[PDB]
């Protein structure tokens, strides 16, 4: 009712439950796939509770798991623990300014008044050399405009765990974590190595 | 999808500007003679059409609808009136947004940003530019200006070996461009957070209207800079049961006696210092003239005495209670460190002037601890800032002067620390006569062994050392004292004839003590002490909230001057 | 365009036919004086060709940059058929467009005055000369063996290029000295004069470009008239000879006011409206601002026509308010707190010599005892004779320093100490005191009289929120100082008597 789309989930409850011991042992190695399918199942169980549908049909909901056991910082993070959930306890020292990341790409042509919208595919922009063949042919007349492009928030934050790890926060979690506090943080360990935060405490 | 929506919103904006004769047509008729074209359109006056839906659709797609709006403005001034630049400014937004609530969902939309200006840059000519090619004499005039300003895609003669590159020209084209630094206000900073600053660009004739070191409110568009999220402003302004408590507090008779013991509840004793600190906060008239020059209508307060006293506690109170209060340590300052520091060729660009501690918090209290360990340059800069109310900065070819009105709370110490009675104030303070002048009141504190008040002071010190005692409890809190200070600030009293006739006899009585002196006398009496008691008279008139002062309230100021 | 070809042959026929006085062609004398003395500056009055052809004047007012491509060519053609082989020494000859009718101010410089001729008045400062600044920038690259293309230098801001013709590198680019051409530079900052600025507003300032030999003919600290094009002003002609002025309707009433009932005391009472004061300060102030007359005998023995007054007394009295009133009242009044030396400049560590200053004006010095050796010696040289020499940074110029000096000081210790002379009282010696003819000094007044007047006037000034008016007085100062000349202590009393005769507006 208050509009909070975020859901704080305790993994320890999934650990002590009789039926979901095979789920806790499946989300520690593959969090990217289970978060993406949890976003569909939470919407499905919510519409099963509904049966307000004019806004929840297009709304997205996510899951922030944080109740996991401790680890020995970045020292125990061996290369078999890449793309796994991890938790770090420490203090943050530096908060960089917000950098933008492209979500959809804009493509304005110089001729024939046809603009093209395309989406990002995990890091690469497909630049089309073709120019929509139903309209007229052009081999290289194509431009890119930055101001009509859609962006998302990103921020790299220095964290003193002694080691200094460069963590990176994304949209709806920016300006919530800043230098001066004892912070427990958790996310996905990536690879230079970094941690993609799923939750802060 | 906005190619057919832009002409419709251009028609809607020109219908809004054509059907209203709002004051816009007479505003265009007034600027017809001066041709500046830097109009001001209120957003509150634009929010009534299409039940606000025209304002909400323009409000999110402002950068995508801006040339259609300027084309509609150009068409209405081309049809209502016969070298053409245009600037459309929006102002008076109903919501004031902070610098910490800026997200990426408002990229390209309009926004109201309030804060304080930290640094200012030089004015520079912006391009907006004919391009020549090195193979023939072709020319172009359709120029882009934000990005990709070097490569046009067309030539009038297509027979060429390289249609991509061209060469710029500085002859055929160009106006003022400025980049200033806005920062988070001191009253809305989170607990433990840092006051994050940001750079905001500004064009048109909105430049040089923003004074450095003042609270400002901008209205503009959020534009990204390669990335970083900057801002573009178009409007500048120099911003910056309650009456049941105020009317109850102005009808009694013992308010001033609780006010002198409630302006510093943590300090035991020293009623004269508390009187001068309470009367320092609010001043008098500065424009009392017929010639046309503003006078020094402020109160300068300076505290001296032996060390290990409670005189720095007042220093720690003012800055924790007064919103218009900047504190400096004195030794960690300079001439540019106090008024206006400059960066010297950093990050590739030119020089930038950062605002110091002086010219900040106008009509407030600037408090300088350790006034005698400062240099000669910052003290003559303080004297130049006290001789004339304006301050001038001449650097890198540019000259800029600005208005300043601050009250100095100077904490000083002697050359040996201990204050000896056998000589004057000049040889013990160790500073020259012009910087010793323009000071309304001096507070000398001497200590010795007097057990009856000393045991009470030590008991108050040890009773204060506990978790939030009522030993420093005032008779009333600061909750009504802040609005009382503001209500007395907007009063503006006027003196009388009987007070002036008693004042001339009081000045003769004060100057009669100079005759057969050098006993109960330590300094000279001239026009400056007369000006100090004249300025204290309207301050005690404002504190007692009386429109016409009586000489009995100026008698307490005469006794305060006699006590010093 | 080919339309310039019918313009060229029109003015080629015009220079051989201009006979305004007694049928004599003055252009032949002008071309023989520029050819015999090897000059490159040709003088043309605007009224002459404007009376001949107004379309050429309209073209010069509209597009002077393309109008200047015809003038130099027809001048070189006239010099070539008048003098053989003149192109071997001088390739180009410029012209000087003078007598512009619409003289603009610095605050009227707007967007509509772009790419056009404009005559503006001002005061020159910041003298940097004979430097060939860049006009075509090239760049050496270290990541490849190539060069960057030709880029035209925008004269107000530098251009940073990251792209190079071979790749996309992170390496920096340096300036190529084998290809970059430099044009000459006369970077002078001009400012608005303080004698014609409206009250409340601040004087503006612009940057002027000086090219093709008119460098170091201008004097810093003087009024100047420059005619150039507006784009940053590119000056074509300079004039070192030169809104609140006297009219015909106000000049008859000034003689009528000066003839009746002794206006010297009324001018004295009109000098201090803020306080009562005493006539000893304001009498010296009025005779110093009104001044005397400078006279020479057979070109030598220049006497100083200015009067330098020195104020002294306790610091509690008013000494800065009188100079603050005369800074607004008198014309070209400069309040300083005038030397010529080599000083550092923060942008790119530049080195130049700043010349001294108000040649006809009055300079006001506050706190005279608190100064160093340079500003004491420069004012002693300006008080001894009337010129300040600059002998540094490659330039040697002796400029005029005929300014009046109003100085205020304080004694050592606060008290005047009346049982000692002024030489033991002030820290200054006798030859710097001898330049000051009038030494006014105030003292402390204990009595009932001063207490009855001073406190009452200063409380009347705070309780409120016969003489000559201020506007007529300040217009009378400029009217008497620019039209009449009525013909060391003896020299001082003759100057004070002729200053009182100047204020009385008599013949002698």
């Amino acid at each position: 009712e208050l509009g909070t789309s975020n859901l704080n989930l305790d993994a320890r409850n999934l650990l002590a439950y009789k039926q979901t011991e095979d789920l806790y042992h499946q989300l520690l190695n593959y969090p990217q796939e289970v978060i993406s399918i949890m976003d569909q199942t939470i919407k499905d169980c919510m519409v099963s509770l509904i049966v307000d549908l004019d806004e929840i049909e297009t709304k997205f909901y996510k899951v922030r798991p944080y109740n996991v056991g401790s680890c020995k910082g970045m020292r125990e993070l061996n290369p078999n623990d890449i793309d796994k959930l991890i938790n770090l306890k420490g203090l943050v020292l530096r908060s960089t300014p917000v950098i933008p990341d492209m979500k959809v790409a804009f493509f304005k042509c110089n001729v024939c008044d046809h603009t093209m919208a395309v989406e990002i595919d995990r890091g690469v922009i497909q630049e089309p050399a073709r120019c929509e063949r139903i309209d007229c042919n052009e081999p290289n007349s194509m431009s890119l405009i930055h101001n009509r492009c859609s962006f998302a928030d990103k921020q790299v934050i220095k964290l003193q765990e002694p080691h200094s790890i460069s963590l990176c926060v994304y949209d709806e979690l920016v300006d919530s974590c800043r230098a001066g506090d004892r912070i427990e943080v958790t996310g996905t360990f990536r690879s230079k190595t970094y941690v993609d935060v799923v939750h802060v405490k | 999808v906005d190619d057919v929506t832009g002409e419709k919103v251009r028609e809607a904006f020109e219908q809004f500007l054509e059907d209203f004769s709002k004051v816009y047509r007479a505003q265009i008729e007034f600027m017809k003679i001066y041709d500046l074209n830097t109009i001001y359109i209120d957003y509150q006056h634009l929010s009534m059409r299409e039940n606000g839906a025209l304002a909400m659709a323009i409000s999110e797609q402002y950068y995508r609808f801006l040339p259609f709006l300027q084309k509609g403005l150009r068409r209405v001034v081309r049809k209502y009136a016969p070298e053409r630049v245009f600037q459309i400014s929006f102002f008076n937004l109903p919501t004031v947004h902070r610098i910490r609530d800026i997200r990426s969902e408002k990229i390209g939309s309009l926004l109201s940003i309030s804060g304080t200006v930290t640094r200012t840059s030089e004015v520079r000519p912006e391009l907006y530019a004919s391009f020549t090619c090195d193979m023939c004499r072709a020319i172009v005039d359709n120029v882009e200006q934000s990005f990709k300003y070097t490569e046009p895609t067309f030539c009038p003669n297509p027979s060429c070996e390289n249609r991509a590159f061209w060469t710029l020209n500085v002859t055929r084209s160009f106006l003022d461009w400025q980049k200033v630094r806005i920062q988070e206000n001191a009253n809305e900073i989170p607990t433990g957070s840092m006051p994050r600053t940001l750079d905001v660009i500004l064009r048109g004739d909105s430049v040089e209207r923003a004074k450095p070191g003042d609270r400002c409110k901008f209205t503009g568009v959020e534009i990204v800079v390669p990335y970083k999220i900057s801002f573009l402003a178009c409007h500048v302004i120099s911003i910056g049961d309650e009456i049941n408590e105020l009317k109850e507090m102005v009808k009694d008779e013992h308010i001033y006696d609780k006010l002198v013991r409630s302006i510093a509840p943590a300090v035991f004793g020293h009623e004269a210092v508390k009187k001068g600190i309470l009367l320092q906060m609010l001043g008098g008239v500065h424009k009392s003239t017929v010639e046309g020059i503003k006078l020094r209508g402020d109160i300068n307060i300076c505290v001296v005495g032996d060390p290990s006293t409670s005189k720095s506690q007042f220093l720690k109170y003012v800055v924790g209670f007064a919103p218009r209060s900047v504190y400096t340590s004195g030794k960690a300052s300079s001439a540019a460190g106090l008024t206006a520091a400059v960066v010297r060729d950093e990050e590739g660009g030119d020089y930038t002037i950062e605002a110091g501690a002086l010219m900040l918090a106008d009509n407030g209290i600037c408090c300088i601890d350790e006034f005698d360990k400062m240099d000669i340059s910052d003290q003559v800069a303080i004297h130049e800032a006290m001789e004339q109310q304006t301050i001038s900065i001449a650097k890198a070819g540019i000259h800029a002067t600005l208005n300043a009105r601050t009250s100095i709370l100077a904490a000083a110490n002697p050359v040996g620390g201990r204050y000896n009675r056998k000589l004057s104030l000049r040889g013990n303070l160790n500073m020259t006569a012009p910087i010793m002048s323009r000071f309304d009141l001096f507070f000398v504190i001497l200590d010795d062994c007097n057990e009856k008040i000393d045991t009470e002071l030590a008991s108050h010190i040890v009773d204060l050392h506990m978790k939030r005692d009522e030993a420093i409890e005032p008779p009333f809190s600061a909750e009504q004292l802040r609005r009382y200070i503001k209500y007395a600030r907007t009063f503006k009293p006027i003196l009388t004839k009987e007070a002036r006739s008693y004042l001339v006899e009081k000045y003769k009585e004060l100057r009669k003590d100079d005759a057969q002196g050098f006993s109960r006398s330590s300094y000279r009496i001239t026009v400056r002490q007369l000006e100090s008691m004249i300025r204290l008279s309207e301050a005690i008139a404002r504190a007692n909230c009386v429109d016409e002062i009586t000489p009995s309230f100026i008698a307490e100021a005469y006794d305060l001057l006699r006590q010093s | 365009p080919n339309v310039s070809r019918t313009i060229a042959r029109e003015l080629k026929s015009f220079l051989l036919e201009y006979t305004d006085e007694t049928g004599r062609s003055v252009y032949g004398a002008r071309i023989r004086t520029l050819g015999e003395m090897n000059s490159e500056s040709l003088e043309v009055n605007y009224r002459h060709l404007a009376e001949s052809k107004a379309i050429l004047a309209l073209f010069l007012a509209k597009c002077p940059e393309e109008m200047l491509k015809i003038f130099d060519l027809v001048a070189m053609e006239a010099t070539e058929l008048h003098y053989p082989d003149y192109a071997r020494i001088h390739s180009e000859i410029h012209v000087r467009i003078s007598d512009f009718p619409t003289i603009y101010s610095l605050r009227e410089l707007r967007e509509s005055n772009l790419s056009s001729l404009v005559r503006v008045t001002g005061v020159v400062t910041r003298r940097t000369g004979v430097f060939p600044q860049l006009k075509y920038v090239k760049f050496n690259c270290l990541k490849c063996g190539s060069i960057l293309g030709p880029f035209f230098q925008d004269s107000n801001e530098e251009i940073r290029i990251s792209f190079c013709t071979n790749c996309k590198s992170k390496g920096p680019f340096r300036v190529n000295g084998e290809k970059t051409v430099y044009r000459n530079y006369q970077r002078v900052t001009l400012q608005e004069a303080p004698g014609t600025v409206p009250p409340g507003r601040l004087p503006r300032h612009r940057e002027v470009i000086l090219l093709a030999d008119l460098v170091d003919v201008s004097k810093p600290g003087e009024e100047v008239e420059v005619t150039g094009i507006y784009k940053i002003i590119e000056a074509n002609s300079i004039k070192r000879r030169e809104v609140f002025s006297w009219t015909e309707e106000e000049e008859r009433e000034f003689r009528k006011i000066s003839r009746d009932r002794g206006i010297i005391d009324k001018i004295i009472s009109s000098m201090a409206p803020s306080i009562y004061g005493h006539r000893d300060i304001k009498t010296a102030v009025a005779c110093s601002l009104f001044g005397g007359v400078p006279k020479n005998v057979n070109g030598k023995h220049s006497i100083r026509g200015d009067i330098n007054v020195l104020l002294l007394g306790d610091p509690g009295t008013a000494k800065s308010q009188i100079l603050k009133y005369v800074e607004k009242t008198a014309h070209r009044a400069v309040f300083a707190t005038l030397t010529a030396s080599v000083r550092k400049d923060p942008i790119t560590k530049e080195w130049t010599l700043e010349g001294g200053a108000a040649d006809k004006g009055v300079c006001l010095i506050d706190e005279f005892d608190k100064m160093n050796d340079q500003d004491r010696t420069s004012i002693h040289e300006a008080m001894e004779q009337q010129s300040i020499s600059i002998s540094k940074a490659g330039i040697v110029t002796t400029l005029q320093a005929r300014c009046s000096i109003i100085a205020a000081a304080n004694p050592n210790g606060g008290r005047y100490n009346s049982t000692l002379p002024l030489a033991q009282n002030v820290s200054l010696t006798e030859p710097i005191l001898s330049r000051f003819d009038i030494l006014c000094v105030v003292r402390d007044l204990v009595d009932e009289e001063a207490d009855e007047r001073l406190a009452t006037f200063v409380v009347d000034s705070h309780v409120r929120s016969s003489p000559i008016p201020q506007e007529l007085l300040m217009k009378y100062i400029h009217y008497a100082r620019t039209k009449i000349y009525p013909k060391r202590h003896l020299e001082s009393i003759l100057r004070i008597a002729e200053s009182f005769a100047k204020m009385r507006l008599s013949e002698f």
